[PDB]
């Protein structure tokens, strides 16, 4: 399967609206998946599909994608989200579970 | 529903280790299984997975021929198994429910995504004391 | 102590035994009639994973059965394949003279395996398969078969819907559509024929189908196009 | 009599039954079984298809004893029963003329 | 009523068919299946014989459509279904003296 | 009419036979074949039951002689045969009030 | 629809259901009966390569069978062992309860193979197969059958033929007669059961006989011994 | 020509044909009744090798049955599984719907070898072999059977006795009782039911059983307590 | 009913000798047929014996493995083989039938006894001329 | 089979009553059979059971037991009756037939 | 009714030759296929035959081991096969329809005869240029 | 099987009467076939059985037999009926289709 390409870093003043990419093959037909990771847990859920996030998750998470681009938003980050975060899809000519490298938020809340 | 887990298999290169996952509050039915693997100071890897509806699996490129992905229905467990261990395979391995799923209402979309995630299980190999 | 029932005027009317009404005519044998009715018709569920929770299978009792001379056209019939895991069969073979029912619009066929415990399926609320012109207490192995009852009296094309199914005789049983060899859906009672009809021809336009040897399975988002009420057969 | 207690009913029965001409009778020539069957519309007229709906609720259990008792495997003689039963009820025994009992008219 | 068509008539009918002493009537002692047969001849009285073969040319049409019908693999009903419209079409309904249609006289 | 000349005779009947609550009826639920039987017992009123057995003695030579005469391996229709013959002995033909023949009272 | 006859004054009526005629006195169900005839005595050509014209398989259509009480003597009646070129049988193994014709003067056995296209092999007229009381629609393989007809009413040695075929489904069947295991006569529609008994008869006293291991056949010479004008079997 | 007898006033009346009699009331079929009675009832001797004497093989004779509606609790009923010196079985296998006899005292399973030269075993004086509401004019193997008649009118444990026979077809059967495996008495027309059971109870309780792998047969001293004169099941 | 034996049989030490017993008046049925040995000066000494019912074969332990008892129910004969014959072994065989008897009247008792006896096989081995 | 035990020999004066015993496992919970052998005879049943004896054997011999121990009596012994005699049980332990070593029974006729 | 044979076929000794004939008109049927040479200068020899209702092939001694004949009736044609071919197998080789005819009318007579006739196949086995 | 025995040639006068004759054990008990061989052609059946002869042939050829002994008579023999004569029967105890050597027949026509 084709890799999901992300940049490392990305850093966020605490309370900025902050904008995650990711890009891919697997992106042009479907949607991405993106998990929020803190150290020493279980990656977890936050937004999937085209439209929706799981209970739990905090009305600062939406997103969307065009073309083979998806993004997540994070509006109003809090010093609570700093967290490496991934996308998720599937590349169907292979069908491989594709992870994008991540990302690592920074909030800078000092 | 949850997934629970193996503790920390220790073990020198050249064993094979079996990691087990449990699910809970649930039957597998016919979700998908999948393993990824968390290198530490590494983004997450696909390794494979299986469908216990069929029994069948597959696996990511890199570890074909040395893992192998079962379950067992009547105990609602899975088992990944690692064989030939090098200390580069030093990772926390987690277990994950994946479904595939249809946006049928409206436009027609497809994704998929992991529910839910086990706590991980650390395996570490190393020559070392 | 099977009753008669007896048309009249455009009604029906039970005929006693206990009195004898002299108006009753029968000149021939060719008024006497057999005839199979659905339960469809009664409005009982027909989708497979809410129907087959009507069957169930018990050992040392006999199959029997009955004939007819007409009766109702299926919108839904079904025809059984079930395995043990061993790969034993659990359905006995239909005997000579046994054909599936003449007229389905739909026809559900489950391939599948179970704890099949018993020696024959049975139908727990006491109704009837229906066979080509027969009523039997049991199901037979791989024939076509409409749910229903029957009376008696003194007066084209079909779709095949491909299913699969594990853990079938018990209450934890797990089904999938078949799309295509290797694509399959999660099934649910919401879905009708005409739903899993349209939700085929949209994974083959997409091209969300299997491209490998190993098998796929989409799950349906919970949020379907739910236009239609409850709406019965005939509406 | 019988009035319909069931959760709905389908009240327009289409149906099918077998009831010849060249050399289309001989079976050599004649048609496959799929083809043997003739059809036709009911309507509901004065209730009379919600009456035997209902008729075949309640014949099911009568029936099913019935099975129970014997032992031929494939039972086609419940019509021939009936039609056997229905005249030793008015002819059986002897008929008297004078009474309420022979469907006979002087 | 019936006139022979056929191209030939052979006048003479030489049947079997199969309507008991001592110890013969018990299975283990009496004959096997090729001896418990009877057998007669009859002559074209009147034009009997060349008669009936001309029934079974008509005949024939009505029972295969007969047994095109049915889901019996073996039908031996015939015989008693006649006897029941026979009676029936006599009996069944009511009786009427005064009328042309019940065969009782007074 | 009967009168028994066995070497001995039981005198007391002990019998069995098939002659429905809930959902006893339904064959899933209902009794296994061990279990379908009732039973009672019928003394001796009258010599009844010797006559009986005695029957029973006579009644087996006509039987082997009728299944003999048949190709059915099944034969349930004896009694509806019976049925048959019974009504017609005295309905079938022509009924004459008149005579001593018919079954039926002016 | 079947119709019934009656005789009366040695003259046969049918019986009109219409009409309704106080005189048919039915006292029992003994005076009812049910009669096998054969078409020999109608005319019909009995010789082997003339009457297998009439026989032909099809597929899709099931078998039947009714009960005879009584029935004709046959003079011609036959027994067919039909193979496919690969060695599969043609006709199916008689079930349960099938016996060959109680009376028959003789037997035509045939062996042999050819396109058994269909299941089953039926009358092309319409008429039955007689076996010991039973009249059916199909032939059953290895089993002496008459060729016949049925009709309903109010009121010893044998000669055993041998025959071989190929081509036995087509119009291009070749026939052969056996005289001895290696020595065969070709057959022709010419040829009566006497004509071919004396002709076996003069075979074996001339002499001209296979004396080897291979098959010898001898063509009849055109010119025979025609004294008989079509004669029916009752002149 | 089958007699059937009507009851009236508590007493038994065989209808005649010839004389009709208007009195006989036919109201319904179910007033008509097929019985099946045992053969003991008449005082026939039931003990094994005495029994075993009215049964007898023959070929050339095809079986029938008959159905019943009720019928008599036997005391005494058998079980046989008989081959040939050669392992061959000697009956055949019951046909579907064959069940045994449903309520019986005693059953007198007996396992052994013989002579059987017929196709089927037929019973000599005429009677029936009584099955689950059937009557056999054979026996079929491993299948209880009572033995008796039928009538026809107007209107729990038991105890499994096993023994073995070797030349059981013929006059010069020999025959032996089990009480364990390996242990085996004598068995004589003089030793009831109730004297079998008893001799049982007295070797286990006394130890003198086989102790080995081989078998051991014990003979019955002439001196019985000959306490019943010769009393009938029901004295 | 009476046994008959084969006359004497005189061979060298190493031969085999098959003695034969025939019924007569009787079928053997159930009954055991036994086999014992007088040698001159001695007791009787129990060898061996059969139940043609069923078959089988019981031997004193002296001779397991040296003889063999068999029969033929066709002509109600019996047959003792004995190999590798020694000078010990001259001897006259008896042939009898044995009766198991239990006694079911009153008290209850057991006990065997032979009832018919054949005259006895005179069998002498010996290399001397 | 345990081995039945015996005297080898008994001398009885002409007339006089003798007792024959025989002992061992076998006839403890048994009776043992007697038999007869004159010289270049068969051995000949004289008695069985506990109490019978077959045709053929006058009244001079019955017997009786107790025990493990078993015995014959012959009564008014008489100058034909010298014999060997032996006594024979069965030991259901090994299921082998077993007879006591025999007596010889002298009649002193001279 | 016409049978028609190959052309010419010429060869080096130690060669097959494989010479067909072909039915017009008629199919074989029951009639026996007969297969005859001529040697120039000589007269004619029979080879041998088949009959196609059978299969059955029947050899002059002098050929036999070296031809075989066979036949297929779907094409209505026969073959006749020849091994070891040497000089003195130049013939020409003729198939033929043969008829075993009996009379039965008046007398009782017996005759063979060939009622078609092809036209013939040169064979020629020469080691020559 | 047997072989038929010809005279190797015949001359017969143009317009003469010519008799072919053949002889063998397979004559004894049948009849011979006569066959006509034109230079380069197929033999010609010309007379078969005890009486007959396809048609084409003209009525000059006729025959008969006796004993082991077969002839042709070829009428009138034309300048057209030079040809070689072969007679043909079967040795039915081989089951052989024998021929005969043949004959040269030459019609003194120049
Ligand atoms: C003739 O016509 C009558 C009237 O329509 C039919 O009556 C039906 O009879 C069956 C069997 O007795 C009834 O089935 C039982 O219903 C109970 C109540 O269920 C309610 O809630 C469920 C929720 O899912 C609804 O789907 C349902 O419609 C009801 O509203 C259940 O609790 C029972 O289940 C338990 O028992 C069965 C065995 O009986 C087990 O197999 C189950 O696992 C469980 O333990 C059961 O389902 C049915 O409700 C009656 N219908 C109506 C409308 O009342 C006759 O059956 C019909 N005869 C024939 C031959 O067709
Ligand atoms: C009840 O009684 C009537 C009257 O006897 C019978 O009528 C026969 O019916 C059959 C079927 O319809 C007729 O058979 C057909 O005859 C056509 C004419 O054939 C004439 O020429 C031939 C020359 O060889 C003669 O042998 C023949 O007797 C006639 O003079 C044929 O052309 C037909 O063949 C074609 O169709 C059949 C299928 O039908 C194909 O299988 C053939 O290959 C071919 O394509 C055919 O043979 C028969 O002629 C009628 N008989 C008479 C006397 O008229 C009923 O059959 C009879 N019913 C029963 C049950 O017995
Ligand atoms: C309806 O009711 C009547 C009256 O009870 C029954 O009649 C019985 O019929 C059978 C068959 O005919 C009779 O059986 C024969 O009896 C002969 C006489 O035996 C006497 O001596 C013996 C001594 O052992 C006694 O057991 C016996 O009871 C008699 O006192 C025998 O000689 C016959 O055997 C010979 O023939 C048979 C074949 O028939 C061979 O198999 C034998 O090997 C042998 O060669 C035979 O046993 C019987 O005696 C009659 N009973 C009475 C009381 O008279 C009907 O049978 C009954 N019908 C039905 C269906 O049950
Ligand atoms: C699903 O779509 C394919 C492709 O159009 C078609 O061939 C198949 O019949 C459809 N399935 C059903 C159940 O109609
Ligand atoms: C229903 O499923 C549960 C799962 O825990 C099981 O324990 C129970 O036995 C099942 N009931 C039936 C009737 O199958
Ligand atoms: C042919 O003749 C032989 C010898 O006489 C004879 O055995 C055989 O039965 C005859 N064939 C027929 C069909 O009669
Ligand atoms: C009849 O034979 C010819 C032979 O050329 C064949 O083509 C034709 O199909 C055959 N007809 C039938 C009805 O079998
Ligand atoms: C068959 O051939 C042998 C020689 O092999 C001969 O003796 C015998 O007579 C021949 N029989 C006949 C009938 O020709
Ligand atoms: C014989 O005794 C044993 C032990 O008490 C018992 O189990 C067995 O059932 C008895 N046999 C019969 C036929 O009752
Ligand atoms: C009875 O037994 C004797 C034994 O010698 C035997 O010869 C005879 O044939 C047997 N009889 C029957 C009818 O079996
Ligand atoms: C069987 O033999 C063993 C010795 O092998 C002994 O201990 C046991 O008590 C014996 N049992 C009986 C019932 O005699």
């Amino acid at each position: 399967g084709s890799e999901l390409t992300q940049d490392p870093a990305v850093s966020v003043a605490l309370g900025q609206t902050v904008r995650i990419t990711c890009q891919g093959d697997s992106l042009r037909n479907y949607y991405a998946s993106w998990y929020q990771q803190k150290p020493r847990q279980a990656p977890v859920l936050v937004f999937y599909g085209k439209n929706n996030r799981p209970s739990g998750i905090p009305d600062r998470f939406s997103g969307s994608s065009s073309g083979n681009t998806a993004s997540l938003t994070i509006s109003g980050a809090q010093a609570e989200d700093e967290a490496d975060y991934y996308c998720n899809s599937r590349d169907s000519s292979s069908n491989h579970l594709v992870f994008g490298g991540g990302t690592k938020l920074t909030v800078l809340s000092q | 529903v949850q997934l629970v887990q193996s503790g920390a298999e220790v073990k020198k290169p050249g064993s094979s280790v079996k990691v087990s996952c449990k699910a809970s509050g649930a039957t597998f039915g016919s979700d998908t299984v999948t393993w990824v693997r968390q290198a530490p100071g590494q983004g997450l890897e696909w390794m494979g997975g299986i469908i216990p509806f069929f029994g069948e699996a597959n696996y990511a490129q890199r570890f074909q021929g040395r893992v192998t992905i079962t379950a067992d229905k009547s105990t609602n467990t899975a088992y990944m198994e690692l064989s030939s261990l090098r200390s580069e395979d030093t990772a926390v391995y987690f277990c994950a429910r994946q479904i595939n799923e249809m946006a049928t209402f409206g436009e027609i979309h497809y994704y998929t995504y992991m529910d839910v995630w086990g706590q991980g299980t650390l395996v570490t190999v190393s020559s070392a004391s | 102590s099977i009753p008669l029932g007896v048309i009249h005027n455009s009604t029906l009317q039970v005929s006693d035994v206990d009195k004898l009404v002299c108006r009753d005519k029968l000149s021939s044998t060719n008024q006497l009639r057999s005839v199979g009715l659905n339960l469809e018709g009664n409005g009982v569920a027909t989708d497979v994973p809410s129907v087959t929770k009507r069957w169930g299978f018990r050992s040392g009792v006999p199959p029997k059965v009955v004939n007819y001379e007409a009766g109702e056209w299926a919108e839904n019939c079904y025809n059984l394949e079930i395995k043990k895991p061993d790969g034993s069969e659990c359905l006995p073979a239909a005997p000579d003279g046994i054909r599936g029912f003449p007229r389905c619009r739909y026809v559900h066929k489950v391939s599948g395996t179970g704890p099949c415990a018993g020696d024959f399926a049975f139908h727990k609320e006491g109704a009837f398969f229906l066979y080509d012109r027969l009523a039997s207490t049991v199901i037979y192995r791989g024939t076509t078969f409409a749910e229903g009852v029957v009376a008696f009296l003194i007066l084209y094309y079909s779709t095949t819907i491909r299913y699969q199914a594990t853990g079938f005789g018990t209450n934890e049983t797990e089904y999938l559509f078949e799309v295509d060899n290797l694509t399959y859906v999660q099934l649910e009672s919401r879905f009708t024929p005409q739903f899993l009809l349209q939700l085929n021809e949209t994974i083959y336009a997409s091209g969300k189908r299997s491209n490998t040897t190993g098998k796929l399975i989409w799950k349906v988002n919970p949020e379907i196009d739910t236009t239609i009420g409850e709406w019965a057969f005939w509406e | 009599v019988i009035v319909n207690a069931q959760p709905k009913c389908n009240p327009n029965l289409h149906y099918w039954t077998t009831q010849a001409i060249g050399l289309a009778w001989i079976p050599y020539f004649g048609p496959a079984a799929e083809g043997i069957y003739t059809e036709g519309l009911m309507h509901n007229q004065d209730g009379l298809i919600c009456g035997l709906r209902q008729l075949a609720n309640e014949t099911t259990q009568a029936l099913q004893l019935f099975l129970r008792a014997t032992t031929e495997l494939r039972t086609f003689s419940i019509l021939n029963r009936k039609a056997i039963d229905f005249l030793l009820q008015r002819w059986g025994g002897t008929c008297h003329i004078l009474g309420p009992d022979c469907c006979i008219e002087p």
